[PDB]
DNA sequence: AGATTCTCTGTTGCTGC
DNA sequence: AGCAGCAACAGAGAATCT
């Protein structure tokens, strides 16, 4: 399982020893510490490497944690519920569990934690991304304001959505994805600790390939596939794919197959039981044009119209919130060029 | 100075359904009414200053004589017309016992019933059904969509025209003869032209060209009261070259101080309402108005954007 | 008193620990602290209109003249800061801003007016203005235009255009200029030797040049250098190459294989890089600046193709600057500059 | 500077609850003689006027006039802590920033200190009251008040109409009309209930119900009220003080 | 004391002859006025023609020095409701004046904040007390107000400020201060200030703080470009010219070395340019049009960010293209 | 089993005038030698606790003790039907689902009987009170209440401040400041005035004035108030009963903390 | 002097733009 | 995803009556 065998420090890392290195130079001066972001690929160990820090910066009680609640009152009475991960040492907040009353949450909380306040308690602020601008604005001014006892630890994928001030006001810390040979060294450790049955090493290499640099889901997948096979992975064990990528792949298929208004129809269909099932609009969008650029029928004619209207419907996307209202305009695009 | 006098709007304000220069079927109508009496409940609709509340206002004096004091209940929008007001006050207006002639009825002037909320016009249904042989209500707003159907279901539905050219005309001469003001032929056409059918403006722009300049002429007209700022922007839009088009939006829009918002506003306006084009290309010019919109709501309002805009429209009729 | 707080500067981050007490200590925006200098002496200060790039030094610069005209004293007492992480609706603007500036100035001490001029007037700033509604804004107009007497308004922000144009004329505009490594570098070498920062000849002009007209950027970058080559312990100087390794900035030899791939390749070549690439974590900004940089720097490519490529760059940054997907815009950008 | 201390902090309290509601801003000024203090509307058809005597006061300096304005809500929300017998002092320098309220028990014992914030107004007080009225009359104020109270219920108007030997109110709406008529009388067995009538030109006049309503609070400060109308100006509504008054102009409506 | 106010509120003017650029407004109302007949103005312009200061200098000419006591006027800063309406304007033009006899008067200015119910309640309100109180709307766009209530009122048009009475003014301010200023640096300052005075004036008292001297000196040109940052037509039309005929290399080149030289704006540059190409006489319109829309189009970027030399890159590149189909 | 009875019903509505509206839930427990209850507030800062000896009882019987939870509110919307002067017996059995509040006149005329149904709370009594407190005082209640009335208007924050011989309360807000400064003294005249103070180290606690504002209502309950501070705890507010006590424990704003 | 009832003010919720 | 305008309900304070 992932969360059996995590690292709890900076010696356990397994990859990435330059990050390793920087981050143990970086928490040799624990009380001089700007505040820090996170970036890079989803699945790569930035949430871990982040507690890891934590755990030099503080002592290994950082780990042992707690669940708490908090209310807010928006101008209606309406009590925004939101839980916060809290520990002797540090807390951690997740403005991605609401819609757009981040900032209220962002400049109380943070302003609560500050005015009680090594010396400083450490704040880690998970998926920065989804995080309003104007929440982001909020927080502009509480990053500098208060810099003597709330440091902000800001876990993100892409700082793309992030504004510049606060670009700008915190160090940028990128983690890249593994490589398959740390990611095949990984499972291996795994596969003779959980006790599986290797037929030939290799598997596990094919079991990179098919995660994209992605620990999270190279070990999920293993372990998925480990109940099929029953805890013995043979030379041709089938590979184990989520079940909304598979349904990508078959809008794929009737894309490429049929293009008309009939079949948009059940593509709408499709696109609806999808989002309706907690699946996000964008990683819909950068699945279904990565497989379609994949189908060997059409050519570079089609491959680039198909890039640059999943371009322009994914700037729509992020500039809209009625995300089936830009999916099916993309799909319907993609079918005209077709 | 010590005190002012009467605008001649307010001072000629017509007193007498004859004087109403307005649409003559629906003013013939009432004058037959209030001849006769028996008047229905209704609801006047039309635009600003076409003689709407003065029509009800005249009716109802006519009909009433000396009783109008106690036997008319004025509301308009700058008094409290809640869901309270109509349970209380209208009510007991309409329950008051009064001595009319055999031919008239206690009449509540509501003046711009587009405002009243929805909770008071639903209360006011029974409350004019229940007493609509002792009370009647008259209605006067600009948008008679605003009124719900069940209170429409109940009255007669009046709707007020523009103003032709005649007729405002004719007020003006008559307003002159009783005035003596010295004027010209094109000085009244100026007006009349700047008008736009609305006899209150047209008669407000007469008297401040007067007290101006004296003489009503088409140079004080234009001078003073600055020519349709709609007509410009058609002029501009209608263009059949970018230098033409960009030159007019320098000198005659963005020289004189007419800012940005209102420029592409009244832009919108003047296409959804043109006619010389076609309907897809009519479209096409309001999207394209529709993004310099956006990016002057956004606060990057300037000429760039509008010389954009206009380029954009013209690459569009650039088939 | 004073000797907790030259310690809590001295545990502080570079960023907080030199932030301009004085107006002297402004390095590059003269022209406004010039100014802000000769009102020190009058007492006709006007409101101000801060606007510029981020990290220019616009509240610094407010913050050593609101010191410099009131004394530590009276920093508490006649000053209304209110930054973007507070409500500031039309109630807040009508209700608590008003009644800050209808109250009348506080009675200076007389150790206040003997060592600062005291202007008879109070300072109201209002920091992030851009968050700050249209209507709320125009709110503040006759606010500041009656009261003028007893307080002034200072607005800071990063895009001027998001103010509406009553207020940007209400209030005089001073434009904060990009650091960049010429009119900054004598500030970047004052923070390296009051830290004892080792490093090469090209290495802070360097960083700025990172930095791209900003120096909070700037000074954490050289406080990362330092505490990287005071963990390493070999006594040797900070390169520039282990600068723009930690700034997020791609190798030359990457960027050279992506310029390989873009003029010979097919789409799915490309496709398969772009997809490899993205794998390493690298900013796709980043990624667009430098590809820019090397496209028109580069004097191999026909003019008809640089209007191209400064087209298709400013079309992908300006798509990147909303939130979008980076692997997509990438890709598409490489596909769209491969067909030229 | 201002220094006055007030014998019972009611007096205070009572004169505040006069401008109460009805304004907004007061501005107040000490000096030699004692202390005045005016406020206006928002919509400017009521002006309080205020007037203390240096005799009202227990102890009263005053070697350098003192302008300040204020918020009165602010004002009164302080103006709860003189428990009515407590000593009240307003103090003030010659520039001030604040004024502040000392409230003290006999005892050293309890202390109550407030330093209100100030709003700078810029000084301009009115002096519209009139030589002659065309007509005067004083009664109870607590007649007066009834007879606001009344009337008001019936329209947001009320009359006033005096005649020979007659004074008559009057208030006309949609539940239908009321009236109350008083005729001027000596009464000996306490002239403090008499009521009193000298008419040099018959007067009628209407005015705003909400402000005859904000008015008739300066029963608290006397057992009598003085009104003097006009078809020239505003309406005076007089409450006497010992060393002082409260008056209230209020505008007819035209 | 009136040395501790700004420039723009310190010469604000008291007097009807102090307001300049509006002639043909202010001889109207001043007539108005005298001959008695004054009827519900709306005052319509852009910030900073002098509306306020009109109808400020009006009331002080017709109620005197009392002024702040005998007109009520109401702003965006205070509640402007309904209710508010109802209550104090209602009770405002129903009653007389305390002070004196006469007509009153109702400031409603930057009307074009209210809410549309309050403008339906005070339709009514301004043509039923007509004959005891008038009505003044200042506004800066008029397609905020109800046609109904835009009918009511003689509308005025305050022209932005020509350069006779901005000259005028500047040379009045010139007399006020111990200050000299250079014709050249004047036709400048005339430039950069689209008739705004407040523009004027702000610059001015920075340019009078930047001369650091006890101003026995001129004010040139390099003064004022300085203090305001702005570019100089010299800077813009070297830049212009190396776009225009000079290679790709060389005019980044001295784009580059021309925005970091002087600290200058690339939005700043980009309006220059699109000013100085305005007279251009060219060919067919497809040039016009790309040259427009490109740099439309990057102007509402830079209005949100991004890299300036990126968007410096696009601005060459869109204006050599334009030009490459005037050929 | 429950089985107290009030002479009075005022005691009791008293006591549970203290708890309302600052507290939601209760926890009482019957028990041999009286009962207690326990409420605290959602945000942890204030804890009410109840003591009250047998002796305050006409008649009370308690073999086995028993413990229950309610909704205070519930309880209050019951708790005006005693008259004052009516008799109250408080009934429960051993593992209760109600509460039964009897109400009965002299005479055998009006009964009112309410059953009140239980909320179950896991039992966790606090004992948090300290042996010795940074300072101790007593003033009257109605002094106290004054004080804490004047300075709420100031300021979402009280601050107490005690030094030798000085207790200063202070407020300090948008409006202004206010402080009250009071002086210990004996008054023999009626000592019930007089104002006690031991100070064993001086304090300067803050708190936060919606929760001083809830605590005053202990003055219907007792003619005085002791306040006990300390720097290393919350701080107590006791109000005396005959044969009991209500106290009030108030966390300290840590600058920030009611 | 205490208790009860009525009125006014403030806060919260819902609806409309 | 403000505001506002609203209107209605609840709580607190003051006045009157027993
Ligand atoms: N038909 C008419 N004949 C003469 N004068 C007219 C006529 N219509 C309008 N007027 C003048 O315009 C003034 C105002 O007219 P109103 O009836 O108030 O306008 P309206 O048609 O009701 O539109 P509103 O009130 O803005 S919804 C009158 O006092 C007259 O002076
Ligand atoms: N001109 C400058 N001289 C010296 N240090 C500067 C200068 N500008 C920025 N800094 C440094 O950068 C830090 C941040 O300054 P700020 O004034 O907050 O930047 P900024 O312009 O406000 O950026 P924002 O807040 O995102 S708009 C300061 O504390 C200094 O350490
Ligand atoms: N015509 C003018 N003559 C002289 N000074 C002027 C003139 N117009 C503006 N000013 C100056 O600019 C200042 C501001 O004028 P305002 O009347 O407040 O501007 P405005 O026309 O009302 O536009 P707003 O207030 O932004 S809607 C005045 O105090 C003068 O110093
Ligand atoms: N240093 C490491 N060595 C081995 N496995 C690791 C290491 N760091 C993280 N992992 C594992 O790799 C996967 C990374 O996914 P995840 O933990 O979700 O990433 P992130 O920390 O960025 O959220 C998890 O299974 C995690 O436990
Ligand atoms: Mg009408
Ligand atoms: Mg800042
Ligand atoms: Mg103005």
């Amino acid at each position: 399982w992932v969360d059996k065998y995590r690292p709890k420090s900076l010696n356990a890392l397994s990859h990435n020893e330059e990050l390793t290195n920087f981050l143990k130079s970086l928490s040799d001066q624990p009380r001089d510490l700007p505040h820090l972001l996170l970036y890079g690929p989803n699945g790569t160990g930035k949430k871990t490497r982040c507690m890891a820090l934590l755990e030099s910066i503080f002592g290994p009680g950082v780990y042992r944690l707690k669940i708490d609640v908090r209310q807010f009152v928006t101008a209606s009475n309406r009590k925004l519920e939101l839980n916060v991960v809290s520990s002797p040492y540090h807390l951690e907040i997740t403005p991605s569990d609401m819609g757009n009353n981040d900032r209220i949450v962002i400049q109380e909380l943070l302003k609560e934690v500050a005015q009680m306040e090594h010396r400083y308690k450490c704040v880690i602020i998970n998926e920065a991304n989804s995080l309003t601008k104007d929440a982001q604005a909020a927080l502009r001014r509480t990053m500098e304001k208060y810099s003597k006892n709330i440091r902000l630890i800001m876990v993100c994928d892409s700082m793309s959505p992030i504004i510049a001030p606060i670009k700008s006001r915190c160090l940028l810390i990128r983690c890249p994805a593994p490589s398959d040979s740390e990611i095949s060294t990984i499972l291996s450790d795994v596969v003779t600790n959980e006790r599986i049955q290797l037929e030939t090493k290799d598997i596990l290499k094919r079991i990179a390939q098919a995660s994209n640099g992605n620990l999270r889901v190279s070990l999920l997948m293993l372990e998925s596939m480990a109940l099929n096979n029953e805890l013995a992975l043979k030379s041709s064990s089938p590979i184990i794919k989520p079940d909304w990528i598979i349904v990508i792949h078959k809008l794929t298929r009737k894309i490429v197959k049929e293009r008309s208004v009939n079949s948009l129809i059940e593509c709408r269909a499709v696109l609806y039981d999808l989002l309706a099932h907690c699946i996000p609009a964008n990683i819909i969008l950068k699945e279904l044009t990565f497989s379609l650029l994949d189908v060997e029928t059409l050519n570079t004619t089609n491959k680039s119209s198909i890039i640059e209207y999943s371009s322009v419907f994914d700037e729509r996307l992020s500039l809209g919130n009625k995300a089936i209202f830009h999916l099916e305009g993309f799909i319907a695009k993609v079918m005209c060029c077709l | 100075t010590l005190s002012l006098q009467l605008p001649w709007v307010e001072k000629y304000r017509p007193q007498v359904l004859s004087d109403i220069v307005g649409n003559k079927e629906t003013i013939d109508r009432l004058q037959q009414i209030a001849k006769d009496g028996n008047m229905p409940h209704m609801i006047i609709s039309g635009m600003p200053g076409i003689g709407k509340t003065t029509s009800v206002h005249c009716l109802a004096h006519e009909l009433l004589g000396r009783s109008y004091a106690d036997g008319v209940l004025e509301l308009n929008a700058s008094d409290d017309r809640g869901i309270d007001v109509v349970r209380n006050q209208i009510k007991h207006f309409a329950q008051k016992k009064l001595h009319l002639p055999p031919g008239k009825h206690k009449i509540v002037i509501l003046d711009e019933a587009d405002s009243m909320t929805a909770g008071a016009q639903q209360a006011l249904r029974r409350t004019m059904e229940l007493y609509s042989n002792s009370t009647r209500f008259a209605f006067a707003c600009n948008q008679s969509n605003k009124i719900i159907e069940p209170l429409q279901s109940r009255c007669a539905i009046l709707r007020y025209s523009k103003l032709s050219d005649e007729d405002v005309l004719k007020r003006l001469l008559q307003i002159i003869k009783l005035e003596d003001v010295k004027y010209t032929n094109d000085g009244l056409e100026a007006i009349i032209f700047t008008a736009e059918g609305d006899m209150r403006q047209a008669i407000n722009n007469l008297q401040s060209t007067v007290a101006g300049h004296g003489l009503v002429n088409a140079d004080n007209v234009f001078k003073i009261v600055d020519s349709p700022h709609p007509l410009i922007v058609k002029k501009m839009l209608l263009a059949s070259n970018l230098e033409d088009s960009i030159q007019i939006l320098r000198t005659d829009l963005w020289k004189k101080g007419y800012s940005s918002i209102d420029i592409v506003t009244t832009s919108f306006r003047v296409t959804k309402n043109l006619a010389q084009v076609k309907e897809s290309v009519r479209l096409e010019m309001i999207k394209e108005i529709g993004l310099t919109h956006m990016r002057i709501l956004e606060g990057v309002g300037t000429y760039l954007q509008l010389a954009s805009m206009l380029a954009k429209i013209h690459k569009l009729n650039n088939k | 008193s004073k000797l907790a707080a030259e310690q809590s500067l001295a545990q502080q981050p570079w960023v907080e620990k030199y932030r301009p007490k004085n107006l002297d200590e402004v390095t590059a925006q003269d022209h406004a602290v010039t100014v802000l200098k000769k009102t020190l002496k009058s007492a006709n200060l006007p409101h101000m209109l801060f606007y510029g790039p981020p990290g220019t030094g616009k509240t610094s610069t407010i913050l050593a003249l609101t010191k410099e005209l009131y004394g530590p004293d009276l920093m508490k007492s006649r000053i209304l800061e209110l930054n973007a992480s507070d409500e500031r609706g039309i109630s807040i603007v009508r209700e608590k801003v008003k009644n800050f500036a209808r109250l009348t100035v506080s009675k200076p001490s007389k150790h206040d007016l003997e060592n600062y001029p005291c202007p008879p007037y109070k300072i109201i700033i209002l920091d992030e203005a851009d968050s700050m509604t249209a209507d709320a804004q125009s709110a503040l107009r006759r606010t500041m235009e009656t009261y003028s007497g007893v307080t002034r308004f200072c607005l800071i922000c990063n895009y001027v255009t998001r103010i509406i144009d009553p207020l940007a004329s209400r209030c005089s505009k001073f434009r904060f200029k990009a650091l960049d490594a010429s009119n900054a570098i004598d500030r970047l070498r004052f923070i390296s030797e009051q830290e004892n920062v080792k490093c090469d000849d090209g290495v802070l002009e360097r960083i700025l040049d990172i930095s791209a007209g900003d120096l909070r950027r700037g000074i954490t970058l050289l406080q990362s250098a330092s505490k990287g080559a005071q963990y390493l312990g070999d006594g040797k100087n900070i390169t520039s190459t282990q600068v723009e390794e930690l700034a997020g900035v791609v190798p030359h030899d990457i960027l050279i294989e992506i310029v390989e791939k873009v003029k010979s390749g097919d789409f799915d070549e490309i496709k398969k890089y772009v997809n490899t690439f993205m794998k390493s974590g690298w900013s796709a900004a980043s990624v667009v600046n430098q590809l820019h940089e090397y496209y028109i720097t580069n004097d191999n490519f026909d003019t008809n193709f640089k209007n191209q490529i400064s087209w298709l760059l400013f079309t992908t940054d300006s798509r990147l600057n909303n939130g979008t997907n980076e692997h997509i815009q990438l890709l598409n950008l490489l596909v769209k500059i491969s067909q030229l | 500077m201002l220094e006055a201390k007030f014998e019972e902090a009611s007096l205070f309290k009572r004169i505040i609850d006069g401008f109460k509601d009805c304004v907004q801003l007061v501005n107040f000024q000490c000096k030699e003689d004692g202390i005045i203090a005016q406020a206006v509307d928002d919509s400017r058809v009521l002006l309080v006027s205020l007037e203390i005597g240096v005799e009202a006061f227990q102890e009263y300096r005053c070697d350098h006039p003192v302008t300040l304005g204020m918020d009165l809500t602010s004002l009164s929300k302080i103006l709860r802590c003189g428990n009515n017998t407590d000593t009240l002092t307003l103090i003030a320098d010659n520039t001030p920033d604040s004024i502040i309220l000392l409230f003290e028990d006999t005892k050293k014992d309890r202390i109550a200190e407030y330093s209100l914030k100030l709003m700078d107004i810029d000084a301009d007080f009115l002096k519209i009251e009139e030589l002659q009225y065309d007509s005067t009359l004083s009664l109870p104020s607590s007649e007066f008040s009834k007879i606001v109270r009344d009337l008001s219920q019936l329209s947001d108007s009320i009359n006033i109409m005096i005649t020979k030997e007659t004074i008559k109110f009057v208030a006309d709406g949609d539940i239908g009309s009321g009236s109350v008529i008083i005729k001027p009388f000596v009464d000996m067995e306490h002239p403090e209930t008499s009521i009193k009538l000298e008419m040099d030109q018959p007067v009628d006049l209407t005015f705003g119900a909400k402000y005859l309503l904000d008015i008739i609070k300066g029963s608290s400060l006397s057992d009598r009220v003085g009104i003097r109308l006009s078809s020239e100006a505003p309406a005076l509504f007089q409450f006497d003080l010992k060393s002082g008054f409260l008056q209230f102009f209020l505008a007819p409506k035209f | 004391s009136k040395e501790n106010l700004p420039w723009v509120e310190k010469y604000r003017p008291e007097t009807l002859d102090e307001v300049y650029g509006q002639n043909e407004v202010i001889t109207t109302v001043r007539k108005f006025v005298d001959e008695g007949k004054l009827p519900h103005l709306l005052f319509y312009g852009p910030p900073g023609t002098g509306k306020t200061s009109t109808i400020v200098a009006l009331a002080r000419e017709i109620y005197g020095k009392n002024y702040s006591n005998m007109v009520l006027e109401l702003n965006a800063s205070d509640d402007r409701g309904i209710d508010v309406v109802r209550n104090q304007i209602k009770d405002f033009a129903s009653t007389r004046q305390i002070f004196s006899k006469g007509f009153k008067l109702i400031i409603l200015d930057e009307a074009d904040a209210m809410t549309n119910a309050a403008q339906n309640a005070l339709r009514r309100v301004i043509e039923r007390y007509t004959k005891n109180t008038r009505f003044c709307v200042l506004a800066n766009y008029a397609h905020k107000l109800t046609p109904a209530l835009l009918s009511r009122c003689t509308r005025f048009r305050f022209q932005p400020l020509p350069q006779e009475a901005i000259e005028r003014r500047i040379a009045n301010v010139l007399v006020h201060e111990k200050l000299k200023l250079s014709p050249n640096a004047e036709k400048a300052l005339i430039e950069l200030s689209n008739g705004d005075m407040r523009r004027v004036l702000n610059v001015l008292q920075s340019c009078k703080a930047t001369l650091d001297n006890p101003d026995e000196d001129e004010i040139s040109d390099d003064v004022i470009y300085e203090c305001c940052g702005a570019p100089r037509p010299s800077d813009l039309k070297a830049v212009l010219k190396s776009i225009l005929e000079d290679d790709w290399g060389t005019a980044h080149y001295t784009l580059n070395k021309v925005r970091s030289a002087k600290g200058l704006a690339l939005i700043d540059l980009i309006e220059g340019i699109v000013k100085i190409l305005e007279d251009y006489e060219l060919q067919n319109e497809e040039t016009r049009v790309h040259l427009l829309t490109k740099l439309a189009d990057i102007e509402y970027s830079i209005s949100k960010g991004g890299n300036d030399q990126i968007q410096g890159s696009a601005v060459i590149g869109a204006i050599k293209a334009s030009f490459e189909n005037e050929t």
